[PDB]
RNA sequence: AAAACUUUCAGCAACGGAUCUCUUGGCUCUCGCAUCGAUGAAGAACGCAGCGAAAUGCGAUACGUAAUGUGAAUUGCAGAAUCAUCGAAUCUUUGAACGCACGCGCCUUUGGGUUCUACCAAAGGCAUGCCUGUUUGAGUGUCAUU
RNA sequence: GCAGAUCUUGGUGGAAGUAGCUUCAAAUGAGAACUUUGAAGACUGAAGUGGGGAAAGGUUCCAUGUGAACAGCAGUUGGACAUGGGUUAGUCGAUCCUAAGAGAUAGGGAAGCUCCGUAUGAAAGGCACGAUUUUUCGUGCCUAUCGAGGG
RNA sequence: AACCAUCUAGUAGCUGGUUC
RNA sequence: UUUCAAUGGCCCGUCCACGGACCAAGGAGUCUAGCAUCUAUGCGAGUGUUUGGGUGAUGAAAACCCAUCCGCGAA
RNA sequence: UUGACCUCAAAUCAGGUAGGACUACGCGCUGAAAAUAAGCGCAGGAAAAGAAAAUAACCAUGAUUCCCUCAGUAACGUGAAGCGGGAAAAGCUCAAAUUUGAAAUCUGGCAACAUUUCUUUUGUUGUCCGAGUUGUAAUUUCAAGAAGCUGCUUUGAGUGUAGACGAUCGGUCUAAGUUCCUUGGAACAGGACGUCAGAGAGGGUGAGAACCCCGUCUUUGGUCGAUUGGAUAUGCCAUAUAAAGCGCUUUCGAAGAGUCGAGUUGUGCAGCUCUAAAUGGGUGGUCAUCUAAAGCUAAAUAUUGGCGAGAGACCGAUAGCGAACAAGUAGAGUGAUCGAAAGAUGAAAAGAACUUUGAAAAGAGAGUUAAAUAGUACGUGAAAUUGCUGAAAGGGAAGCAUUGGAAAUCAG
């Protein structure tokens, strides 16, 4: 609509197409090479942090947990 | 069409008489149009007025390397041959004037800096 | 919602009463098609209409917890009622039995041609044929937004957990794959109609 | 009943923490996503019969508790120069908070410094 | 005639008598351009001409500004 | 399912991109399926169309026609075989264009540039 | 009670551009990112294709040049591409606009002519406010020198 | 969800075909009251319906072809469009100058866009001399700019 | 004083219309 | 359906007056916050998840799960 | 006679920097008929705020911002804040104390030596000039701290190599009918027979295409790159004659002024008049709490603009942006400003050869096509409105209604 977004629909001249989007942006493990060898590119980080036995936070979770099994 | 790469290993004053030379067919190429001429002779011209920026830009080329060299490692070079980034770019804090930090913060980092760890479960 | 600066920009007002014209604002200059023509009113062409679409409408709607989960266990248990699965519209007439209840090596596929396989052996593929031959192309202004085709609903498929199940049911025309946890409505009960077909891995079942 | 805020962003705005969250961690991973925070009682009649988390460990709890000040915001155990103990009470809860929180402490060793000569 | 062209906005604003173009104030180093007037700040904007300059740098900034030679 | 964010539905924006497509890039919404001695013995199913090519009509009021390919017109998506031909009014001769998915490749202009093609989309020559 | 004229009905034709179906456009939401300019920006004016007036691209290297990529076109007629990519260049007159004005000068170097103490051309220069430094200074400012 | 809003936008009627708006011969041309030539007669009667300029306009100038839009009629017509051509300066004007004034700067106001100020408590422009003077300059003199009748 | 775009869909106790 | 005869029938809307030449399309009690009543649904001395956290691979802005608080009610 | 300085100049002096634009969100200032609009100044990808001259009256809390709650409460129709729940978390730097057994500091010139998104970038080393004692470094920041004594525990502003691991830019690889029968100009349709599916999203192709084509899935990945982030292994240098934490003290503890504040005035801040102190001063309820008048700082937060994407119970050409099209265009106004209308031949121009009449425009034959009831005045082609044809009625109204005849026409 703005002139400047005008030009470059009455131009000719191909966009600059940026190819960025993943659905579930899950960022992969650098740093330890220990967690990055054991890590789920899947599973949650809470999930992961408790499988390894590592305490994600010492502090209490100021929300729900995940029951999956009585 | 004259390819670059032989162009670019020419001489200068070889080059720039090409060039003297370019001219004149270009010159008299249009000559003929307004006194009437054929398809092969129209079509010519465009190729003749690309091989005039083959050549023109093959001496710039040679012309401000020789610059770049004449001036590599020098304090000030021209404005022409520097980075043309962003006026904001080039007027920020250089990463080693950013990276600069007090003695102060030296001898803290040094003996306290941040501690690799991990919480048991 | 509409622009709220639609209507607002060319500019009119009113001519005066008393010139044997409606009192509209009408456009001012000279020498254009626009000249003199009125607009800012839903009656008017190229004219502001009325009570412009908002954007802070109410879109979602707040429900009782606990009503959504009487209505899943509705669901569920009207899911296990055959009479109520054929007025929703299921080919089961040659169903093995309701609950359909599989083995729970099917929670380990890796093919949907294993996936076919097993449908057409209990007899629950009449259902994905008929929401195969049912693609249509879309009735209206639908089509044009995205909405290209239309089509029926097949069975539900229900695990307890994914090892390569879902990869193999999903392309099958109509069949959707929901984890027992995570039952949701729109799936046990399209449209509000109860009684969607369902097939239960072993587990899934023993999770009710 | 001008402007308005309306929070179609919300369901983004959870996403983008949660990403937030999984960059961070993923940068850090053997440590904690968070540091440990002290016991503190809340400061009114309303509240005081209580407990929730403060915002570090005073002076003094870290002094007992065994850890100094720089080697304390190292290892991720805040410390708040403004809070005081005014009663044994506050000092036992939060000097065993650290006590447990060093026990199941990992402390990885660094690179040491090793000139030539002496 | 009261007005001609300006040479820093080409319309025909420029009063000679005041030495000043209505459209745009040249002389003043600053351009003409009010908030209650967005119709006329839309048809001048950046973006109704050639913009060489900021299409040139928005092309390079994907790859990070760099400079040389491919290898 | 399309299940990447990267890629769009719509059919609005897919129209766009089909008819704002530049030459290098009409260049492979040209191509055309290989018949069944040349995809056996090369182990690829199809290939971007090119000029000398021997192809014949598969579908069409010129179904089962050969011929040679005289310039892949790419602007309109059409394909100008030789011998093929529609006959105008005063009398001139104005071939047709017909599509390069409606028509079969025979017999392909082998090229040191197409080798390495061939090999590459896993191939074999 | 004939024909015309007027009116109504039907058929055809005209006028007109409704309805329907479409739709590289709009609008609304969400997501990601931070990048203009004295190294001349935004904008303005002129100009360029074999045949172009618009629009696009582009700058006297002018619908482009170099580089890389693809691998045979372009099309309306008479190592390709009215291609992609973009780390190299070119970028006319202007515009904050900057030698002075809206044409006239000064400065340093270089060149030309079957004309050389004249003439001409060319290239590179000359805005203001401020900061660090430099060199040349001013002062019945302060003071020293047997 | 429309019969209305002196409704909006587009189309369309009646009113209405209503109100209304020099002559001869010859040649060209498919076609002559409006074209061309000759022939007579008129009109303007030098304060021209004449011939030139200034601003202004911008190609309207000229050639050729056309008769689609313009033409209160028509045209074989035009300032119409189509297609080309045309403005040559040492001596003619501008460029050179100032007038009334505008007016940057030195300054001073102003929260500020900006304002005042141009002779103003401005260090505001160069000339000559000399065996070369400690091989480090000594001595002596004088005190903006745009703007059209001037050339 | 006039004009221009905004404030602005300014102000209604009133006029006119308000669809099966 | 068209016409004919017999009987009948003032031009519509609006408040005489004002509007209406004809036609097609457009065109006016809408969205939203608070409150009040009524009916339905869920629960019941309780009740309300959607500020957040968890989780969701297949439409991941949906669905699904929940910690501490808090609102109203329980004097 | 010669020189130190102090202040002030000049230079086309060496090297630099400022201006203008965009302005959705930021911070100011000014300000109407709401601390609004308009005006003015100024920035960044965020800005601002920010490590208490803070609350509270507790079993106390502990920078800032933001969300919910507090709460339509308190105070005076306006309209809080603390506490409470969350999101995010990170802290710090100067001035004021003698380095005095050593200005330990830094800009610049030249000379080298490396490094590079990079011949474009960035530094180190030496060396000379200067800056600076009217104060540049080290040290210290109130949470403290310094100086001693003590005895335990610690240490790189390095540089190569190597591999793994994330981040970006580009290139590159991808399953299965185009098999028969009828319809049709066209098979993408109907039926028959089969296949593929981690791919049955979408689009293209002469009509509804998973199997013709591009893609889609695989891909939360293989492959060749090109730059890079931070760790790990290992090599080479290293100023360690050092620097730092914590016990202890027979020692000390500097802390921001025409500012706080009092009087008045303009709407907490500001102007004028006056003008402080050191257990002092500020703010709360004699106690409590903070330690102003100097400074910096990520993230959570805002985002109608910019660069891109992905959508939708949205609009569908009088709609939706003013603009689906050569749209901020034609155009209008001296000017500021204003500002439209206009989408669809067909599968493919195959855009109507040729003859004939006409000066031309065109017509009539033909011809193209599935179709010219598609001929560019081009999909469909309504109503008003008009022309002809046929029927009917008409003597200063028509229209309509009920009942039947006449003619027309339909059914059962
Ligand atoms: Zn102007």
């Amino acid at each position: 609509a703005n002139p400047r977004q005008r030009n470059k629909q009455r131009s000719g001249k191909p966009r600059l197409t940026r190819r960025n989007a993943n659905k579930k942006a899950k960022a992969k493990i650098y740093g330890n090479f220990v967690i990055q060898q054991n890590w789920d590119k899947h599973a949650t980080l809470r999930q992961n942090y408790a499988r390894l036995g590592l305490l994600a936070t010492p502090n209490y979770v100021t929300g729900g947990v995940e029951k999956l099994y009585p | 069409a004259l390819k670059t790469f032989e162009l670019r290993k020419q001489s200068q004053e070889n080059l720039a008489e090409q060039l003297q030379e370019l001219r004149q067919e270009l010159a008299s190429l249009r000559v003929q149009k307004i006194a009437g001429g054929s398809g092969s002779k129209l079509s010519k011209i465009k190729t003749t007025r690309k091989d005039i920026a083959r050549i023109l830009t093959v001496i710039n080329e040679s012309n401000r390397l020789a610059a770049r060299e004449a001036y590599k490692n020098k304090k000030y070079i021209p404005l022409d041959l520097r980075q043309k980034k962003t006026r904001a770019i080039r007027r920020a804090l250089t990463p080693y004037e950013q990276s600069r930090k007090t003695l102060k913060q030296i001898k803290k980092e040094r003996y306290f800096p941040l501690r690799k760890y991990a919480l048991k479960a | 919602a509409v622009s709220e600066k639609a209507g607002h920009q060319t500019s009119a007002e009113s001519w005066g009463t008393g010139r044997a014209l409606a009192r509209i604002p009408r456009v001012g200059g000279g020498g254009t098609h626009r000249s003199g023509q009125a607009a800012f009113g839903n009656m008017c062409r190229s004219g502001r209409m009325f009570a412009p679409t908002k954007t802070w409408r109410k879109w979602h709607v707040k429900v009782n917890q606990n009503e959504k989960r009487y209505a899943i266990a509705s669901a569920v248990a009207a899911s296990g009622v055959p009479s109520l699965l054929l007025a929703r519209g299921h080919r089961i007439e040659e169903i093995p039995e309701v609950p359909l209840v599989v083995d729970d090596a099917v929670q380990s596929f890796q093919k949907t041609k294993e996936a076919v396989a097993l449908l057409k052996e209990i007899k629950a593929y009449r259902d994905v044929i008929k929401v195969a031959n049912s693609r249509k192309l879309r009735a209206g202004k639908g089509k044009l937004r995205n909405r290209r085709h239309v089509q029926r609903r097949g069975p539900l498929v229900v695990f307890n957990e994914d090892t390569g199940i879902v990869k193999a049911f999903r392309n099958i025309p109509g069949v959707e794959i929901v984890n027992v946890r995570r039952l949701n409505l729109l799936q046990l009960a399209p449209g509000g109609h109860l009684g969607r077909f369902v097939i239960w891995t072993k587990s899934a079942f023993g999770l009710l | 009943q001008r402007y308005v805020k309306t929070w179609f962003n919300q369901p983004g705005r959870k996403l983008r923490r949660r990403q937030a969250r999984q960059t961070k961690a993923a940068k850090i991973a053997p440590r904690p996503v968070e540091a440990i925070r002290p016991a503190v009682k809340p400061p009114t009649i309303r509240y005081n019969m209580k407990v929730r988390a403060g915002r570090g460990f005073t002076l003094e709890e870290l002094k007992a508790a065994g850890v100094s000040r720089r080697v304390a915001s190292t290892i991720g155990i805040p410390v708040d120069h403004r809070r005081r103990n005014r009663s044994e009470e506050s000092l036992q809860r939060n000097v065993e908070r650290i006590k447990v929180y060093l026990a199941h402490l990992i402390v990885f060793p660094r690179k040491a410094g090793q000139p030539k000569k002496g | 005639k009261s007005h001609t062209i300006c040479r820093r906005c080409g319309k025909r604003s420029f009063h000679i008598q005041k030495s000043t173009c209505a459209c745009c104030g040249y002389p003043a180093a600053k351009t003409r351009s009010y908030n209650w007037g967005a119709k006329a700040k839309r048809r001048r904007t950046t973006g109704t001409g050639r913009m060489s300059y900021l299409k040139k740098v928005h092309r390079s900034f994907k790859n990070g500004f760099r400079s040389g030679k491919p290898a | 399912m399309k299940f990447s964010r990267d890629v769009t539905s719509s059919r609005r924006k897919q129209r766009k991109a089909h008819f704002g497509a530049p030459s290098s890039v009409r260049r492979v919404l040209m191509s055309a399926p290989l018949s069944k001695e040349l995809r056996e013995q090369y182990k690829i199913r199809s290939l971007p169309v090119r000029r000398d090519d021997q192809i014949t009509v598969i579908r069409g009021s010129n179904k089962g026609r050969e011929g040679k390919i005289t310039s892949v017109y790419r602007k309109k998506f059409l394909l100008l075989i030789e011998r093929v031909t529609r006959e105008k009014a005063n009398g001139a001769s104005a071939p047709v264009g017909i599509d390069a998915s409606k028509v079969v490749i025979t017999k392909l202009h082998l090229d040191k540039d197409r080798k390495d093609l061939i090999v590459r989309k896993g191939g074999k020559v």
